RNA sequence: CGAUGUCGGCUCGUCGCAUCCUGGGGCUGAAGAAGGUCCCAAGGGUUGGGCUGUUCGCCCAUUAAAGCGGCACGCGAGCUG
RNA sequence: CGCUGAAAGCAUCUAAGCGGGAAGCCCGCCCCAAGAUGAGGCCUCCCACGGCAGCCGGUAAGGACCCGGGAAGACCA
């Protein structure tokens, strides 16, 4: 399930 | 074998049984035959 | 239970009716019994097999005195085979007629310490489209904090090969007493010179 | 309305020796052992074997029918016999006696042969009905049951292995 | 005054025969016989109990439907590696084990507990290698 | 929140059973063959491809079958991105 | 799914007892395995040496070291 990213890229 | 929860005499001619710890119920007519569970 | 030391010598083919039949010969006779284990004294029935003759110079005392309480010329190889118990005082090929299916043991080739592909079949990973540096790694090892732990067994890179293996039901393609060849067909563990053990079958 | 306290008749001339939880039941055709309650006390009167029971608490009153109904059909077994006729039924179906075995042909790719046990006596009088024949009315019973099972009785055509006296039930079929 | 210690004691040995004994409450009377504490001189921190031997083991009894229902169990640390096995089975393969497992729940844990588990000898069948120990025969 | 890296894929499994297949079975409006329905059963097995980042889904060609879920929506100090 | 069978004069696979019955379960096959400290067993070999369940010394059977190597192997084994 797509759900958006809760911290940045390294 | 009806395997059902509410187990009941369908016929006049269904038995009610206590088998190895299960209720069944037998009959000579087939479809009849139960157990509880 | 007829079973019998010997060496793999080597494979190749013979033809029989028409047919190539790959083969591997070994050397089985002769193996003296030098001790037979009985149910009253060591509570279990098998036969102590000696095999390929050694030199009395490197043979040391303790082992004399077993050798000598069988009369017994020294031998390089004592090995049992189970619930056996022959006539003779000496086992030799003629215990298999051709057309028997026998089982046959060695000590596998050793591959040495050995990756997960070779070791495992892994399929290891993709060598292009950006994998980096893991085209042979074995990928995850686990879940995460549940359990926490990786399974006893898992499968890893390791060691692999210098095994015990039994390859089984082998057919007895030909018997050559006169030079105490076995002829089996099919492939048998080990290297060429290795030490075999070759068994009436347990398949049925 | 009772079993366990109904009598025993009991004729000339089988013996019924009572022992701690056992009776045993001698007869012109063989013996036969009754396991039998340590709870009950088993009776032996002028040719008549009787039980009795402690009290009448309900697994009591069970162990006292079931003890008398088991010596009852001992001591028949020993003097009269049992056995249950079995009838074959349908085309291929036939059945012949190979020694003292039972063979079977059911129309199966292969005839079946039923071996008797010990006390158990195969006969077949015409070819399309069998006999078993015993002292142990159980045992009896229960090879007639094997043998029946070898080819039930079909739900749509007389044809299988019937008991004789069993009633054909057939449904349509279209 | 301080609370007495005793010096080295010599170990009493005890047999006791299983037969027809119900495996729990036997098992209890094992357990204390092996901890000491019927010795007025109990101390808790030595082994000074008795050494025990067991007879007929494969003879002991239990109640209700256990046979059937009691399931011994086993880890074996792998994947799918929990073994179930049934009272039955138990005693019909390795009998004197079931006195063995119980006896053994009902000593303390530790290297003492484990000690004392050491000291009990349980056999399957009327005999046992004890003769020399001449073990005191004890109804329980 | 003085950081518990987040979808999909790959890799590697392991478990549950409310079982997709295979084994056992009762009932059937079960002639047969084939089905339906429920029960027991988790040993093993459960394909390759087109589309799309997709999970899912649709589709092609097969199959005994092309099961559904848990494991931090298993697995980024293992890769991808 | 049964046999035999009461309670419950009938019936009932069940309450006593006995039978049949799964790719599943236990054994069987293959591999590891006595650190299985519960440390198993068998066969063979050495021997009851000097000085003061202990220490020091020389040996026994045997072992290691070193070397030439090995379809054994990262070193080790
Ligand atoms: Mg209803
Ligand atoms: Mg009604
Ligand atoms: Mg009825
Ligand atoms: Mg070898
Ligand atoms: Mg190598
Ligand atoms: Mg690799
Ligand atoms: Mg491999
Ligand atoms: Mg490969
Ligand atoms: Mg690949
Ligand atoms: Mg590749
Ligand atoms: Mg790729
Ligand atoms: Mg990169
Ligand atoms: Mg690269
Ligand atoms: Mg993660
Ligand atoms: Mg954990
Ligand atoms: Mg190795
Ligand atoms: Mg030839
Ligand atoms: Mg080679
Ligand atoms: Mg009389
Ligand atoms: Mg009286
Ligand atoms: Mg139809
Ligand atoms: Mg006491
Ligand atoms: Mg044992
Ligand atoms: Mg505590
Ligand atoms: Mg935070
Ligand atoms: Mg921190
Ligand atoms: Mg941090
Ligand atoms: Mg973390
Ligand atoms: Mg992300
Ligand atoms: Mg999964
Ligand atoms: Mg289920
Ligand atoms: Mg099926
Ligand atoms: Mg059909
Ligand atoms: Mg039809
Ligand atoms: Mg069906
Ligand atoms: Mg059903
Ligand atoms: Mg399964
Ligand atoms: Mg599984
Ligand atoms: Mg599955
Ligand atoms: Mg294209
Ligand atoms: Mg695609
Ligand atoms: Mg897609
Ligand atoms: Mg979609
Ligand atoms: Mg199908
Ligand atoms: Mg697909
Ligand atoms: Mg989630
Ligand atoms: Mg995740
Ligand atoms: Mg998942
Ligand atoms: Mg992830
Ligand atoms: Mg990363
Ligand atoms: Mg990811
Ligand atoms: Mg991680
Ligand atoms: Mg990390
Ligand atoms: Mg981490
Ligand atoms: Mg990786
Ligand atoms: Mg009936
Ligand atoms: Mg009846
Ligand atoms: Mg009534
Ligand atoms: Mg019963
Ligand atoms: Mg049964
Ligand atoms: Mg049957
Ligand atoms: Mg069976
Ligand atoms: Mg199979
Ligand atoms: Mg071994
Ligand atoms: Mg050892
Ligand atoms: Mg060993
Ligand atoms: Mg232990
Ligand atoms: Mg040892
Ligand atoms: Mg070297
Ligand atoms: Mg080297
Ligand atoms: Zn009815």
């Amino acid at each position: 399930v797509d759900k958006p990213d809760y911290r940045p890229r390294p | 074998m009806k395997v059902r929860a509410s187990v009941k005499r369908i016929c006049d001619k269904c038995k009610v049984i206590r088998r190895h710890g299960r209720v069944y119920v037998i009959c000579e007519n087939p479809k009849h035959k139960q157990r509880q569970g | 239970m007829k079973g019998i030391l010997g060496v793999k010598v080597g494979m190749t083919r013979i033809f029989r009716d028409d047919r190539a039949v790959p083969v591997t010969v070994i050397l089985a006779g002769p193996c003296p019994v030098v001790q037979r284990r009985t149910p009253e004294k060591d509570g279990y029935t098998a036969v102590q097999l000696g095999f390929l003759p050694q030199n009395p110079k490197r043979v040391n005392r303790p082992l004399k005195g077993h050798f000598a309480k069988a009369g017994v010329e020294p031998v390089r190889i004592l090995r049992e085979i189970r619930d056996f118990n022959p006539e003779g005082d000496t086992v030799t090929v003629e215990i298999f007629k051709p057309g028997e299916r026998v089982d046959v043991t060695g000590t596998s080739k050793g591959r040495g310490f050995a990756g997960v592909m070779k070791r495992w079949n892994f399929a290891g990973g993709p060598d292009s489209h950006g994998a980096h540096k893991i085209h042979r790694h074995p990928g995850s090892i686990g879940n995460r904090k549940t359990p926490g732990r990786v399974y006893k067994g898992k499968k890893m890179a390791g060691h692999y090969g210098a095994e015990r293996v039994t390859v089984m039901n082998l057919e007895v393609v030909d018997v050559i007493p006169e030079e105490n060849l076995l002829l089996v067909k099919g492939a048998v563990p080990g290297p060429n010179g290795g030490l075999v053990i070759v068994r009436e079958t347990k398949k049925a | 309305s009772r079993i366990g306290r109904l009598p025993i008749p009991v004729p000339k001339g089988v013996s019924v020796e009572v022992a701690p939880g056992r009776v045993k039941v001698k007869g012109p055709k063989g013996e036969l052992e009754v396991p039998v309650s340590p709870e009950m006390r088993v009776v032996v009167e002028e040719g008549v074997v009787r039980v009795e029971r402690p009290s009448d608490e309900r697994r009591h009153k069970s162990l006292h029918g079931l003890t008398r109904t088991l010596i009852a059909n001992a001591v028949k077994g020993v003097s009269e016999g049992y056995s249950k006729e079995l009838l074959i039924k349908g085309i291929g179906y036939r059945a012949r006696l190979v020694g003292r075995a039972l063979e079977l042909t059911v129309g199966f790719s292969h005839p079946v042969v039923v071996e008797p046990p010990e006390g158990i006596t195969f006969e077949v009088p015409e070819p399309t009905r069998v006999r078993v024949s015993g002292i142990d009315k159980q045992k009896v019973g229960q090879v007639a049951a094997n043998i029946r099972a070898i080819r039930k009785p079909s739900a749509y055509h007389e044809k299988g292995i019937y008991y004789a006296g069993e009633p054909v039930r057939l449904k349509p079929g279209k | 005054m301080k609370t007495y210690v005793p010096k080295q004691v010599e170990p009493r040995w005890v047999l006791i025969d299983a037969e027809g004994k119900t495996l729990g409450r036997l098992a209890t009377k094992i357990a204390t016989l092996l901890r000491g504490k019927h010795r007025p001189d109990w101390t808790p921190n030595v082994a000074m109990g008795d050494f025990v031997v067991v007879v007929n083991a494969d003879k002991i009894r239990v109640t209700g439907k256990k046979l059937e229902q009691k399931i011994y169990t086993r880890y074996s640390g792998y994947p799918g590696g929990l073994k179930k096995i049934p009272l039955e089975k138990m005693l019909a393969t390795h009998p004197e084990r079931v006195l063995e497992h119980a006896v053994k729940g009902m000593l303390p844990k530790g290297p003492l507990g484990r000690r004392l588990f050491k000291r009990l000898k349980v056999y399957a069948g009327p005999d046992h290698p004890h003769q020399a120990q001449r073990p005191e025969k004890l109804e329980v």
